[PDB]
């Protein structure tokens, strides 16, 4: 059920990218991959089917193809309009639920230096803890390209249930910021020796712990 | 040319009962298998229904089996979603698409189904919650206790449980801007939103400059002032 893709590609204007989609046999193995674009109000659109036909009105800088376990879309002349997120897709008819997409990918135009990001992890504030709750709040800012993957640890242990990630958003000076937050009961925070916020950008992952037993 | 229309979205309580339509135009609609995908905000997209020409072959996404039902009304070029049953968690914008159908093995082969929609919709938002209007309640994010010499501090408020959106926030009345953020909401499993707000600042300031972030929740005709100080340890 998991077409993966990178989550961030990007390259100067005129060069060429490549997006690549992993699953298995009794998915991209079997069956047809599509492609498609969206962008924030547009209506997606498709620029592959059947592993590698453009339909009418899809220029030929876009191109598809697949061989055994991953398929891959290239983009060739990327311009301004290209940025974008990207999604594979296919339809595997041997099971009789619907169709899967892929986890998506950000496609950056490079316009301007890349930017690391500066990382802020927050343990819950004792107000909220008197109220019965503790959010964990990792603040991510000054990046580029705008792409981040977040993951969150209590002690050494990953922790996927209480999570949840904003999409990165242009900040005044034009580089990126983004937010995750981790909900916890009282308990829970009080109940491990650290949690960590692990954000990946670009070949680097900066961490961030807290711990309820320190001043952070 | 080739379009597509939805509508019916909206905000709806959990357990109640929606139904969006498409129309379309411009092609053969008798011609082509139609479906709905759905995409939540900062999410990935979701196949939810899918529906063949003649409308006797339907499938569903596994989140939405047995609660949502696919139709359509050749006749009048309509493909109906009926979503019963409606979970938080089903908020999210709803696409009508076209399936790029196939020819005979050029004639156009009605029977076809291959999957790939090459005409999307702009979609139709269904925000699913069961909160009447409600102020947020505002949490502060105190600067690190180890900021305690030069360099800068980051320091914010946590703006949490309110509905409907929008919240909007500022620092000191305003006074404070550069340095400011102040990221999108999200939707938690309460069907309450919730955000944060952030401003970098001179760790040298933080013994001497007050910082107050400015909530407003104009639905509720709410507005809160939350001084954010620096943590004793």
């Amino acid at each position: 059920s998991v077409l993966t893709q990178p989550p961030s590609v990007s390259a100067a204007p005129g060069q060429k990218v490549t997006i690549s989609c992993s699953g298995s046999s009794s998915t991209i193995g079997n069956n047809y991959v599509s492609w498609y674009r969206l962008l924030p109000g547009t209506a997606p659109k498709l620029l592959i089917y059947k592993n590698d036909n453009r339909p009418s009105g899809i220029p030929d800088r876009f191109s598809g193809s697949k061989s055994g376990t991953s398929a891959t879309l290239g983009i060739s002349g990327l311009q301004t309009g290209d940025e974008a997120d990207y999604y594979c897709g296919t339809w595997d008819t041997s099971l009789s639920g619907g169709g899967v997409f892929g986890t998506g990918t950000k496609v950056t135009v490079l316009g301007q230096p890349k930017a690391n990001p500066t990382v802020t992890l927050f343990p819950p504030s004792s107000e909220e803890l008197q109220a019965n709750k503790a959010t964990l709040v990792c603040l991510i800012s000054d990046f580029y390209p705008g792409a981040v993957t977040v993951a969150w640890k209590a002690d050494s242990s990953p922790v996927k249930a209480g999570v949840e990630t904003t999409t990165p958003s242009k900040q005044s000076n034009n580089k990126y910021a983004a937010s995750s937050y981790l909900s916890l009961t009282p308990e829970q925070w009080k109940s491990h020796r650290s949690y960590s916020c692990q954000v990946t950008h670009e070949g680097s992952t900066v961490e961030k712990t807290v711990a309820p037993t320190e001043c952070s | 040319e080739v379009q597509v229309v939805e509508s019916g979205g909206g905000v709806v309580q959990p357990g109640r009962s929606l139904r969006l339509s498409c129309t379309a135009s411009g092609f053969t609609f008798s011609n082509f298998a139609m479906g709905w995908v759905r995409q939540a905000p900062g999410k990935g997209l979701e196949w939810v229904a899918f529906i063949s020409s003649d409308g006797s072959n339907k499938n569903y996404g596994d989140s939405v089996k047995g609660r949502f039902t696919i139709s359509r009304d050749n006749s009048k070029n309509t493909v109906f979603l009926q979503m019963n049953s409606l979970r938080v968690e089903d908020t999210a914008l709803y696409y009508c698409a076209k399936d790029v159908g196939d020819y005979k093995s050029p004639i156009q082969d009605p029977r076809a189904m291959v999957g790939a929609f090459d005409l999307w919709g702009q979609g139709t938002m269904v925000t699913v919650s069961p909160a009447s209007t409600k102020g947020p309640s505002v949490f502060p994010l105190a600067p690190s206790s180890k900021s305690t010499s030069g360099g800068t501090a980051a320091l914010g408020c946590l703006v949490k449980d309110y509905f409907p959106e929008p919240v909007t926030v500022s620092w000191n009345s305003g006074a404070l801007t550069s340095g400011v953020h102040t990221f999108p909401a999200v939707l938690q499993s309460s069907g309450l939103y919730s955000l944060s707000s952030v401003v970098t600042v001179p760790s040298s300031s933080l013994g001497t400059q007050t910082y107050i972030c400015n909530v407003n929740h104009k639905p509720s005709n709410t507005k809160v002032d939350k001084r954010v100080e620096p943590k004793s340890c």
